[PDB]
């Protein structure tokens, strides 16, 4: 027998279902998403870090001639500087000394300690939501991770469940996204090839072991002035620093819907949004035959003092006489109630008590035992305490949610109108019929 | 120093210094009673929803007026039908329970 439902996605809150087949005892079915990954598919663009630039020692043929040749290192810059005369320790290294030309080059690579302090640009796609499920049915429990799709199955050794799709789609990671020492951030990187000097991913690479390091450092020589030999240079800062000075604070602390980012591989892990339509095909052997379960022969409800709080605010009881000792399963047939309990011993004549949370002011719903219903009537006060540390384990709907009291006045108050335009309307139609019989 | 930061019903979530995240959620213990008085009432719903109780005071205020509206043309209207043949004659021979009902 096939049962569909739609639980929320809120990890930790179990949701309940009483599965009640033609000729078998009703089986409990609670559902709780232990744990869900929206992991994305990602392909790395490149890495980047602090550049290293590198000054090869200078070169000078003081009466030739040299030309600045073309290198495939990152950023490669080269120039041919005239008269210099170099001095080094004896005050003279050159000979000729007009016509004295020196070859000025630099180039960047990464440093030394970049295997640690390095960034990832990444492009996400499509996220993929996955869910770990324990669903407990009737007395056996089973743990699945299912892919929520709505085609892929997972599987329990008896149990097969179907989940999906996501009622509204939703990703925290925007298209282009960067990794530094697992913070994650949402930032527009450039595109690969397309370096800006003084701004992130100025130097780019495929891996930090790449040779064909690409950089664009907005490095420019400059002529040298001193007697002594030295190469002067100018250059745009790291822009990787520049970042993150600037970087903002990360998709850890900013993510809606509050759900952990976690890296290796990306994902955001319990994250509370949306609706999961299930449908479980529970197996033939879990059910039981009516005739073997224990019929009440009645069961009053009583409502203890209740409130519509977050937790397991109100309590009620229900006394029953029933003909055999057995294992009911107990259910609240409302969407805005939900049971502690879901199967409780029950005795041939006695009482027992069943803790309940409810969202609206009036405890007035429908409680199923064994299941024969019955109609808990009762008023909720509002919660003392203002704030609690778990989640409302039951959405808050609106016809619901209005007293019975207010109701009462609200229906009064309009009734007053609609009676008051009824009156009016049939004391017209009654004086124009009489004034045609009189006419 | 002290910081004052709302929480709504879907929640909040804050983490202070190198402290693991604590997360608190709102509850709807709002300042009066949904059973009592209807003062009471209306301070209730409106501090848990200001708009949607104006909507709806609103609403009921208009319903009652436009009801009140069409009593009254429908009363007055009935009191031309069933008086302006007899100011018309004389000697207007009139039970007087028509005019005691609608002359107020």
């Amino acid at each position: 027998f096939e049962h569909a439902t739609t639980v929320p996605n809120v990890p930790g809150i179990p949701y309940k279902a009483l599965v009640e087949r033609a000729g078998y005892a009703p089986l409990n079915l609670e559902i709780t998403v232990v744990s869900s990954e929206l992991t994305p598919s990602t392909n790395k663009e490149y890495v980047t870090c602090r550049f290293h630039t590198v000054i090869p020692s200078p070169q000078v043929k003081c009466c030739g001639s040299l030309e600045c040749k073309a290198s495939s290192k990152a950023d490669y810059t080269c120039r041919v500087f005239g008269g210099v005369y170099p001095f080094m320790w004896g005050g003279a290294q050159c000979f000729c000394d007009s016509e004295n030309t020196q070859l000025s080059e630099a180039y960047v690579e990464f440093a030394p300690d970049c295997t640690i302090d390095h960034a990832v640009a990444l492009k996400v796609h499509t996220a993929a939501l996955k869910v770990g499920l324990r669903i407990v049915y009737g007395n056996t429990t089973a743990h699945l991770d299912t892919f929520v799709n709505g085609v892929t199955p997972g599987s329990s050794r008896d149990l097969k469940v179907i989940a999906g799709p996501i009622s509204a789609a939703f990703s925290p990671f925007d298209h282009k996204v960067v990794i530094r020492k697992g913070l994650v951030y949402n930032y527009d990187f450039p595109e690969y090839g397309a370096m800006k000097p003084g701004a992130f991913g100025d130097i780019q690479a495929s891996s930090l072991d790449a040779t064909d390091i690409v950089a664009r450092t907005d490095i420019r020589l400059l002529k040298p002035s001193v007697k002594n030999i030295h190469v002067p240079y100018t250059q745009a800062v790291s822009g990787y620093e520049m970042w993150k000075n600037n970087s903002g604070r990360p998709l850890q602390e900013t993510a809606p819907f509050g759900c952990k980012i976690e890296v290796e591989p990306l994902r955001a892990s319990n994250c509370a949004y949306g609706h999961i339509p299930i449908s479980i095909d529970i197996p033939d052997a879990a059910f039981v035959r009516s005739s073997e379960s224990p019929t009440i022969l009645e069961v009053s409800c009583t409502v203890a003092d209740c409130i519509y709080s977050a937790d397991f605010g109100g309590s009620l009881t229900l006394q029953y006489k029933a003909d055999r000792e057995g294992h009911c399963p107990v259910h609240s047939h409302s969407t805005t109630a939900v049971l502690k309990e879901a199967t409780t011993h029950v005795t041939a004549v006695g009482s027992i008590t069943l803790h309940f949370s409810t969202s609206s002011p009036q405890a007035n719903f429908i409680v199923s035992l064994c299941g024969k219903k019955t109609t808990c009537n009762a008023e909720c006060k509002p919660p003392a305490d203002h704030i609690i540390g778990e989640p409302h384990k039951v959405d808050q709907e609106f016809q619901a949610a209005v007293s019975k009291t207010s109701w009462n006045w609200l229906l009064a108050l309009f009734g007053g109108a609609s009676s008051l335009i009824v009156v009016g309307l049939i004391v017209l139609v009654c004086s124009s019929m009489l004034i045609n019989t009189r006419r | 120093t002290s910081r004052n930061f709302s929480v709504g019903r879907e929640g909040l979530e804050y983490v202070w210094g190198n402290h693991e995240p604590v997360r608190v959620w709102a509850q709807e213990s709002a300042p009066g009673d949904p059973h009592g008085w209807p003062h009471e009432i209306i301070i209730h719903y409106y501090h848990r929803h200001p708009v949607y109780t104006v909507i709806v005071l609103c609403g009921v205020a208009l319903a009652i007026l436009v009801g009140t509206a069409s009593s009254a043309a429908c009363i007055a209207k009935a009191r031309r039908d069933c008086l302006t043949p007899y100011a018309l004659a004389p000697n207007a021979t009139v039970p007087t329970a028509l005019a005691v009902l609608c002359c107020i």
